């Protein structure tokens, strides 16, 4: 983190204080897709076969 | 990443106590942003919130004085800090600052690398929520609640006064900008 | 001497003025950096667009670059205007301080420095001014017993200018800001009605300066 | 405001496209951080004018004067005065907006610390008067402090001692009347409520601007990324980025103007505290209407309240003069 602060300040020396270096977010652990349940034996499958 | 009948979004799904109407499907707030969702496969309502989000601040004294620094994660409980930055950085350094014995929680957020103490001193490096960190003690970074001042109970009475005996001619420097470079 | 030494040793004493300068400088630097931004264009150098791309598409590329540069310049100018308004407010405050402190004594508390202001000495600095506010400040305080008034001849007495303080035994009248006890006399006190209406009044003798002359 | 998140929202393609625009987000973040530091400095200057935390005596023996309405109440959980509690209750969306990259809540000084500062200022003004505002605090009876102030406004101190009970009763009645007016009247705190409403409206508008297509096919990056192939999704995302960036620049400029106005207001409040609260001000109509005597600071959500006390002639009789 000290090097990140140096980067944000673009200097090799940092004075006493608090500096906001960057941001952080918890990335999506997994992808979930949910759609309405499927009706029982629609005519689409009846047409085929 | 959740998709509900095309409602693409990212967030943490949680059980919701809201009583959606039978026809109602999605929820919203005053800002016009989704805050709840109904499972299309079951009559259940789940809330939606940002995963963790937050800025990262480095509290450090003068580099010529010390190198160790404290890390503050804004508005996030410390339990999520290890996963907050994915803990995928270089094995020393950052990994130490992502979790350790000296971990503190405050309204500002989660502070790591600073040892919380009961003693109160003048605010050296402000953090927030009436909490500041100072490098003074081996020397280590500590976090405390800034003291507004030193208690001074004036000996007030209805028949007593206080008069000065001698005085001091103090001189104080007040610096005020008067102009700036005349850029064209 | 102490303020001179503090200014010499303390590098952050001028941090205000320097910061202003730095701010402006930073802005200028930012503006220059804005010249190295594509803004969605193929390149950030007008020559590259003019040469590589034919006029039919070079026109739109240069238009995009112009829009980006103009937006950056307008943002910089708005920031400069806001900073100039802030600097005007600061300069007006500095002029008021110069008028009420250097050119006269100000009764405003904590305006011409901390303490009972006496005078201020102006000093110049790069794009800024410094005021050496001189202030009288109490140093050592002693606590005594005081009464709102005095009833000597059955009449309440109040100080003409000062307050009635008293150590263990004797009673004296002294100025508020300095302990200069004086013998209570009609010269520095005035009467108003009887002494059975004032709360906290105390018995004491107000020496008459005319008595030694009356005797002769 | 998280500029990159607000404009893009975890869209890598949008982030890459915006990287070509320079560092606009950097300047926006710097301006917002400067505004936050400015607010913190304003609060410190207004409320950190007392060197030490003075405490009132256990017994309120002030010659009949009553300060219960303005002094802290130990019974309540928060050590806030009755007037301070009323001001806090009267002033009342923001917490439900921290979803699109907004972090607002954390202040440098909590309400408790501001209340402690106000209590210390009140204790110094009561027990010590204006002495503590210019050096070592010197104790003095409140009746003698009122006598000094009456002398300062050009009225002989004998009047106070001759009518000390009447003046104390009038002061208590005025304190009660102002408390009742603040409680009953909901428009008494119009300035602070208006500032809060303006800030909330600006934030709500900034959040809602994400739903504007700005000439694009859609206002959600996922739809453009999926439906449209990269060759045209690039230009669509560029248009959306331009619109969102323009909205954010306008919002930040408005925020800067409002911050400048708030800094001016805070400077005025600090001047009043230095002159009206920590001393006696000869300026006319500065520390209230009438011949100013003293002032009482009270904290309110993002603001201060001064209970300016003023001697005012009531009954005038006409006489011949030469
Ligand atoms: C009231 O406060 C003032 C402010 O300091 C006092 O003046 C200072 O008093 C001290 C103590 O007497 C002096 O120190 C002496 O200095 C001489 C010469 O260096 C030295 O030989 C002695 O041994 C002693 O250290 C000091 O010079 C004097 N002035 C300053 C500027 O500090 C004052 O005495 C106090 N009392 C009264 C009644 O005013
Ligand atoms: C300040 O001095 C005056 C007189 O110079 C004091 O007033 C006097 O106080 C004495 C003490 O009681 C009175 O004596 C007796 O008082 C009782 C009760 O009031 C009364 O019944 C007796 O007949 C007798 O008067 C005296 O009358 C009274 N007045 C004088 C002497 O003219 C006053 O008390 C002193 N202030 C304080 C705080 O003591
Ligand atoms: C949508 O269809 C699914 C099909 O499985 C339903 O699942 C049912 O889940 C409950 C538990 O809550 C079980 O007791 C049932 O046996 C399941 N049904 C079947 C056919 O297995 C689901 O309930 C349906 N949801 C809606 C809202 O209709
Ligand atoms: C200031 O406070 C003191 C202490 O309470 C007061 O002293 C009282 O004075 C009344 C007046 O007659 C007496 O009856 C009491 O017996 C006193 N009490 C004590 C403990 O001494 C004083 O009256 C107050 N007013 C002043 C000093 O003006
Ligand atoms: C921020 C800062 O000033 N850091 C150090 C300071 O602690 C030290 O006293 C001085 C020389 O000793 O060098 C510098
Ligand atoms: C190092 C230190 O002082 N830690 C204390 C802790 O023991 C105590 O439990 C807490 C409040 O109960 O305050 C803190
Ligand atoms: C007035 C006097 O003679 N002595 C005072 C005493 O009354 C007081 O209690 C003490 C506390 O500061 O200071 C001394
Ligand atoms: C010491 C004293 O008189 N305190 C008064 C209290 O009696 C009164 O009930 C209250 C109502 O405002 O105000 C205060
Ligand atoms: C989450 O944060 C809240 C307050 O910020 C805290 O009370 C809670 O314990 C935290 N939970 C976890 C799992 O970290």
């Amino acid at each position: 983190p000290l090097s990140e602060t140096k980067c944000t300040l673009k200097s090799f020396t940092v004075e006493k204080g608090i500096y906001q270096t960057s941001n952080f977010r918890v990335q999506p652990t997994e992808s979930i897709v949910r759609f309405p349940n499927i009706t029982n034996l629609c005519p689409f499958g009846e047409v085929f076969n | 990443n959740f998709n509900f009948n095309g409602l693409t979004g990212t967030g943490v799904l949680t059980e919701s106590n809201k009583k959606f109407l039978p026809f109602q499907q999605f929820g919203r707030d005053i800002a016009d942003t989704t805050d709840a969702v109904r499972d299309p496969q079951t009559l259940e309502i789940l809330d939606i919130t940002p995963c963790s989000f937050g800025g990262v601040s480095v509290i450090t004294p003068g580099t010529n004085t010390s190198n160790q620094v404290a890390v503050l994660y804004q508005d996030v409980n410390c339990t999520e800090v290890p996963v907050a930055i994915h803990a995928d950085q270089l094995t020393p350094t950052w990994r130490v600052y992502s979790t350790g014995s000296n971990v503190f929680q405050t309204r500002a957020g989660c502070l790591i690398g600073a040892e919380h103490v009961n003693n109160s001193y003048e605010c050296d490096i402000p953090i927030g929520a009436g909490i500041c960190a100072s490098y003074q003690t081996s020397q280590s970074i500590i976090a405390y609640t800034m003291s507004l001042g030193a208690e001074n109970s004036v000996a007030y009475s209805n028949n007593s006064i206080a008069i000065p005996t001698n005085f001091t001619i103090s001189v104080t420097t007040e610096i005020l900008p008067v102009s700036m470079t005349k850029t064209s | 001497g102490k303020i001179q030494d503090s200014l010499s040793s303390t590098a952050s004493a001028l941090g205000k003025l320097q910061d202003v300068v730095n701010q402006n400088a930073q802005a200028l630097n930012t503006l220059v950096k804005q010249l190295s931004s594509n803004f969605g264009a193929i390149s950030s150098v007008l020559n590259d667009i003019l040469s590589r791309l034919d006029p039919p598409e070079a026109e739109v590329q240069i238009d995009r670059l112009i829009t980006g540069r103009l937006q950056s310049l307008q943002t910089y100018v708005t920031q400069q205007l806001i900073r100039a308004a802030e600097i005007r407010a600061s300069a007006n405050l500095a002029a008021t301080k110069m008028s009420e402190c250097v050119l006269g004594q100000s009764k405003r508390v904590d305006f011409c420095g901390k303490g009972y202001h006496l005078m201020s000495f102006p000093q110049s600095a790069p794009h800024g001014v410094v005021f050496l506010h001189v202030t009288y400040v109490p140093a050592q305080e002693k606590n005594f017993t005081t009464a709102p008034a005095i009833c000597h001849d059955g009449k309440a007495h109040f100080p003409r200018e000062g307050v009635f303080v008293s150590n263990g035994t004797h009673w004296f009248v002294t100025q508020r800001n300095f302990y200069e006890p004086q013998i209570i006399t009609t010269d520095n006190t005035f009467v108003s009605g009887n002494c059975d209406v004032v709360i906290g009044i105390v018995n004491n003798t107000v020496y008459d300066p005319l008595q030694p002359e009356l005797d002769s | 405001v998280d500029c990159t998140m607000y404009i893009c929202g975890d869209s890598t393609e949008c982030s890459n496209l915006l990287l070509q625009y320079g560092s606009f987000c950097t300047q926006l973040n710097r301006a917002l951080t400067g505004i936050a530091v400015e607010q913190d400095k304003n609060t410190q200057e207004v409320f950190a004018q007392v060197k030490q935390i003075y405490k009132t005596p256990p017994i309120k023996d002030f010659g009949g004067f009553n300060f219960s309405q303005i002094l802290p109440d130990p019974s309540k959980p928060s050590k806030r005065s009755f007037i301070e509690d009323l001001l806090f209750n009267k002033v009342t969306l923001i917490c439900a907006q921290k979803f699109n990259g907004l972090t607002v809540l954390p202040p440098l000084l909590t309400d408790e610390m501001i209340a402690q500062y106000t209590s210390a200022l009140l204790a110094g003004t009561i027990t010590s008067g204006w002495t503590f505002g210019a050096g070592a605090a010197l104790q003095i009876p409140f009746a003698m402090q009122m006598a000094y102030r009456f002398n300062g406004i050009g009225v002989t101190q004998n009047v106070l001692y001759e009518n000390q009970k009447l003046i104390a009763n009038q002061f208590n009645s005025a304190i009660g009347k102002i408390q009742d007016s603040l409680s009953s009247t909901a428009s008494a705190l119009g300035k602070l409520q208006d500032v809060v409403n303006q800030n909330a409206q600006a934030l709500n508008t900034l959040v809602k601007q994400l739903s504007s297509n700005f000439g694009a096919i859609s206002s959600v990056l996922n739809d453009i990324l999926s439906r449209l192939d990269p060759p045209e999704a690039e230009v669509q995302i560029d248009r959306l980025i331009t619109g969102r960036l323009q909205s954010l620049q306008t919002y930040v400029t408005q925020q800067l103007i409002r911050a400048a106005e708030i800094r001016a207001s805070a400077n005025l409040a600090a001047t009043k505290m230095s002159e009206c609260v920590l001393g006696q001000s000869k300026r006319v109509d500065f520390c209230g209407k009438g011949y100013h005597l003293m002032s009482f600071p009270q904290s309110a959500p993002h603001g201060v309240v001064f209970l300016h006390v003023t001697y005012v002639p009531a009954q005038e009789k006409n006489f011949t003069t030469a």
